[PDB]
């Protein structure tokens, strides 16, 4: 028949089944010479081929670890399961495609890591006075959703070097707060104050004890405390099993990137822990802030949900900065920081009322389709997302794995990840783009005329030179005529 | 697609962030030509100043020593008994450098001073102008208008640049609560006006940015500074960068330069990617009007996928007669390489007619070394597509190189008539001068006397014996030329063979009368700009014994090669050929 698979002289097998997916290859002697080796499955079978001699590989998507989803998120760490199936091993042909499913689902009662970053600017007294006491408060209202709360607490004012620090007489270096006849302390990069902990008692011990600084420029340093509460895991405390909440409040603008260089530093920011056992940032004084592209990969890499608290006079502009920054939210923070516990609240609402999907180390060879079965059951096409879901909810999405060629390596493996999520999806891609008949072909076969050619999968291979179907002659010397 | 890749390096004081700043000297008194090197960070012998930082000039022939040239000699002054006047110590002196003629200007961006109504650390900024015999300091940010709301806190000398009037350019991203400030001075008054006994010198010809809003605050206008006519009265006007302008969409001004009037204005599209890192303004289209090129470091683009990724950006404006400009923007190849750091016009590289640009992204490449991406103008705009890339060679020793973080062009250093480039690596204090190769444009003909073969024609003999067998003449010519200092004559390597698209190791049609073969070499001499140089031979089919195919038509086909060996220079600089030449050349011809 005229099939796609008998449009081109395939020379043997490794070339019948890359031509399409459902083209067949047939081994046998018995084959007619009138019939071609590459063609439908079926034709096969219709001429004189035995079936079990038909390779036809064909791809499949296996599952290996698909534990069920766990109901609640307290009691055994090890146990708890947000993601089915965790593990699938795929076997397909060049160009082909797979379908398989994810099951997502938001499980309830999940501990859950609150790291309290704080801007100490002068700006920020009362603020700092208003939640002297917000550690037993946190803990009273958190216990409706978690029951495994852990609070922690940070600092920052900005890069302690000029312009952005008060240097003018001796004294200011020791209390910038000396020509309005008040004290407070020196200027301070970043420095970390408790870790992760579920005394929340020592939240409030530990907060009473802070003092107020003073720079001179507006803008702040808070940048470079999240890159450093981001990468430093030991010192923080981040739980592997846990949501971490990043909450950020400021009441200044930001400093970006390569804004470092007029104060001297002109070095970019590596992106690793430089957090010494005084606490304190060490290398404020020699690394440039980092940018967004790198403080959103860190940020993905650790798990971590970024929570903007910022006044009214930048809501907007840390809006627009979240817009950039997946999975963070922004809220209104008083001058006084008196409403920061709702606000809290609220925006662990809202993280955890949204499923997003996100894909590491994917081949170059393959390409992902994402259908989207938010809330009930109606399909949004083209979406890795869904919204609008409420803790407890259970989402689905089908996705579609393509292969494009038939790359060298066989194992290329990746994974899929929900958004702010431990739990993934390992993809074992196997890439099938060979025939198992080759590993027993008769090198220089006699088979062929002269040992002329390799007897590769029931059908003669030629050397060098060598041409014909039986390999008979060196040359052509023929006519079709 | 011309610069060498056997350059010369110039190497600094470890730790000195030499590089950090380059620039040509081309002094009028000497044909002598040397490069500018800032070293910001470098120890100096002034007394009692530490990591005062130093310019250092290198000559580029003989064995290429850096020398330091001495702006200053002087520590700290002292306004009253021991309370000093000024702190030079970590001044960063030579973080930017400019020339022009014999003019050197020279800043230091943090020079700190103690202000005359009180005790203060204000990095006002101050510059150094030796015009030759006499060197002169500049600090027009160095007024009584003291304070972080006045312009205590200028830095001025961030970025400079020269104008064609003899006029400096110079930015204080810092004054005016960080508003930012440019301020142009005569280079007559700068020198006329020096006096060491008075600090707060008053220039009568001064062109200055006024303040204005709080809601201006932390823009840093000054961070770049660019010069070029966009208002058609031979008037270089102002080009500045403001990064954090308009919610840190960065933004970029253009001021004129007889008024310092606004002009025109162009806006970031996506928030902090610092829109306005760098700037430059050339012509890369052929045109009297200059273009507006705008780096844009941490822009990031969004790939295949919906993935954001930080690429780099810059953008590219033509300029029109109307007032107008023409936009259109480059994104950067590799993730957090931080394309479109530095901008470096380089004037026209390879001789064209068109203005070219260099384009850099030094923390790009393998290993993160640096990459600088050149780029060739046309009539139509900039060409899209890098015409050669440049990779740093040095690793990190403790930060990285930065290959490519600073640059400068447009100035024929060995006179070859091609202008020449020099990268920075303050990573690894050192810089790197590309010298350009001369280009040479070649021609090639190439023709059969008959067109269509026919068998029965048996006029030439077969040599040797008594046969007739029927012939052809191939003929082919070369003719080169360019532009600069080259050889007057040029060595070619023509091969020659036929039925090219049928060698398959099967039989061949046609051979070669003489040498009884189906291919030929000649070594061919040729002059530039002579008249096409051409050659004859004769070849032949062969029998109808030999082959049976009447239908695949006998084609030829040609191919030359240079003797770059013998046509390089005294200084072992090798010519290249224009890349949309194609490299060979071939021709059909029917049989009947």
């Amino acid at each position: 028949g005229p099939n796609i698979c008998t449009t081109r002289g395939v020379s043997s097998c490794q070339q019948c089944l890359a031509v399409s997916p459902m083209c067949a290859w047939c081994s046998d002697e018995a084959l007619p010479l009138g019939s071609p080796r590459c063609d439908l499955k079926e034709n096969l079978l219709k001429d004189n081929c035995a079936p079990e001699s038909i390779e036809f590989p064909v791809s499949e998507a296996r599952v290996l670890e698909d534990r069920p989803l766990s109901d609640k998120g307290s009691g055994d760490s090890s146990q708890v399961t947000q993601v089915s199936p965790q593990r699938i091993a795929l076997r397909l042909r060049p160009d082909d495609s797979k379908n398989f499913s994810i099951q997502v689902r938001q499980v309830e009662d999940y501990p859950v890591d609150i790291y309290y970053l704080m801007d100490l600017s002068y700006s920020m007294k009362d603020d700092l006075w208003s939640i002297q006491n917000l550690g037993t408060k946190l803990a009273t209202q958190m216990r409706k959703l978690t029951s495994n709360l852990r609070i922690g607490f940070g600092a920052f004012v900005d890069k302690p070097v000029s312009p952005y620090m008060y240097i003018s007489p001796p004294e200011a270096l020791e209390n910038p707060c000396y020509d309005m006849k008040t004290t407070c302390l020196p200027m301070f990069g970043y420095k970390h104050v408790l870790t992760l902990t579920d005394q929340v008692t020592r939240f409030n011990e530990e907060v009473k004890k802070q003092s107020v600084s003073r720079n001179r420029d507006a803008p702040e340093g808070g940048f470079d405390a999240i890159m450093q509460a981001t990468v430093c895991d030991e010192k923080i405390g981040w739980r592997n099993d846990a949501s971490h909440l990043l909450v950020f409040t400021t009441d200044a603008k930001t400093h970006i990137a390569l804004d470092g260089r007029l104060a001297g530093i002109v070095q970019p920011n590596d992106g690793q822990c430089h957090v010494g056992s005084d606490n304190h940032y060490s290398a404020s004084t020699t690394m440039d802030y980092p940018s967004l592209g790198l403080m959103t990969e860190k940020l993905s890499q650790k798990n971590i949900n970024l929570i903007f608290a910022v006044t009214e006079n930048v809501v907007n502009l840390y809006q627009n900065y979240s817009e950039l920054i997946p999975g963070t939210t922004v809220g209104v923070l008083s001058m006084d920081s008196s409403n920061v516990l709702q606000l809290i609240v609220d925006a662990y609402g809202k993280i955890r009322s949204k499923v997003e999907l996100e894909v590491r180390d994917l081949p170059e060879e393959l390409s992902l389709s994402f259908n989207a079965t938010c809330l009930n059951n109606e399909v949004i096409p083209g979406l890795k997302s869904c919204m609008g879901l409420k803790i407890g909810d259970t989402v689905s999405f089908s996705i579609e794995a393509k292969v494009r060629g038939c790359p060298q390596e066989k194992e290329k493996s990746f994974t899929i990840k929900p958004v702010g999520f431990k739990d993934s999806l390992i993809v074992q891609v196997t890439f099938d783009c060979d025939c198992a008949c080759q590993a027993q072909a008769e090198p220089n076969s006699h088979r062929c005329n002269n040992g002329n050619g390799t007897f590769e999968c029931g059908v003669c291979r030629c050397g060098p030179g060598w041409l014909g179907s039986q390999c008979e002659c060196s040359e052509e010397d023929y006519r079709p005529s | 697609n011309l610069d060498v890749d056997s350059p010369a390096e110039y190497s600094g004081p470890e730790g000195s962030y030499f590089g950090f700043a380059v620039d040509f000297f081309v002094p009028s008194a000497s044909s002598r030509m040397f490069l500018l090197v800032g070293a910001p960070k470098a120890n100096t012998t002034q007394p009692g100043i530490v990591e005062g930082g130093q310019v250092l000039k290198c000559d580029w022939s003989s064995t290429r020593r850096c020398q330091p040239i001495e702006f200053d000699a002087t520590g700290n002054r002292d306004y009253a008994k021991d309370d000093p006047l000024e702190f030079k110590s970590h001044q960063w002196f030579g973080a930017s450098v400019r020339s022009k003629q014999d003019k050197i200007l020279a800043c230091a961006p943090l020079y700190h001073w103690r202000t005359e109504m009180k005790q203060e650390r204000e990095p006002v900024g101050t510059c150094f102008l030796q015009d030759g015999t006499k060197t002169v300091e500049y600090a027009p940010c160095r007024s009584q208008d003291i304070d972080a709301d006045g312009q205590g806190f200028c830095q001025g000398g961030f970025s400079i640049d020269f104008t064609k009037a003899d006029r400096v350019l110079l930015g204080g991203p810092g004054s005016f609560y960080w508003q930012g400030q440019l301020i142009s001075d005569q280079v007559a008054e700068i020198v006329s006006k020096y006096d060491p006994n008075v600090y707060s010198i008053k220039y009568n010809n001064q062109l200055a940015t006024r303040t204005a809003q709080a809601i201006f605050d932390d823009s840093y206008l000054g961070y770049s500074v660019a010069v070029g006519d966009f208002n058609g009265d031979g008037i270089d006007d102002f080009v500045s960068g403001v990064p954090r302008a308009a919610r840190t969409l960065g933004m970029v001004y253009i001021y004129d330069g007889k008024n310092m009037s606004s002009l025109y204005n162009f806006t970031g599209e996506q928030m902090a990617a610092y829109f306005g890192f760098s700037v430059a303004a050339t012509d890369i289209n052929g045109d009297d009007y200059a273009d507006v090129f705008i780096g844009a470091p941490l822009f990031m683009d969004r790939g295949s996928d919906g993935k954001l990724q930080e690429v780099g950006q810059v953008s590219v404006s033509l300029q029109r007669a109307s007032g107008d400009f023409q936009t259109t923007k480059l994104n950067g190849f590799e993730v957090f390489a931080r394309f479109g750091s530095a901008i470096a016009p380089l004037g026209d590289l390879d001789q064209d007619g068109f203005n070219d640009i260099a384009i850099a992204a030094p923390y790009g490449g393998e290993d993160k070394k640096g990459i600088v991406y050149i780029f060739n103008g046309r009539s139509t705009g900039l060409n899209a597509v890098p015409s050669q890339i440049l990779e740093g060679q040095w690793a990190a020793r403790s930060m990285p190189p930065s290959f490519g973080y600073s640059m400068k062009g447009a100035t024929d250093i060995d006179k070859n008539g091609y202008p020449d480039l020099i990268v920075g690596a303050f990573g690894v204090d050192r810089a790197i001068l590309y010298r350009a190769r001369p280009v040479i444009t070649v021609n090639a003909g190439l023709e059969v006397y008959p067109s269509i073969l026919n068998q029965d024609n048996k006029t030439c003999s077969l040599p040797g014996t008594a046969l007739k067998v029927s012939c052809f003449n191939v003929r082919f010519c070369l003719k080169a030329d360019g532009k600069g200092v080259l050889p007057r004559k040029l060595n070619f390597q023509v091969e020659l063979l036929l039925d090219k698209l049928k060698q398959k190791g099967a039989i061949r049609r046609a051979l070669f009368l003489y040498s009884r073969s189906p291919s030929h070499s000649k070594n061919m001499t040729i002059s530039r700009g002579g008249l096409m140089q051409c050659e004859e031979l004769i070849a032949y089919l062969r029998d109808e014994s030999e082959f049976r195919d009447k239908l695949t038509p006998i084609t030829i086909f040609m191919e030359y090669r240079l003797d770059y060996r013998t046509a390089a220079d005294t200084t072992g600089l090798q010519p290249i050929l224009n890349q949309f030449t194609p490299a060979n050349i071939s021709r059909q011809a029917h049989i009947l």
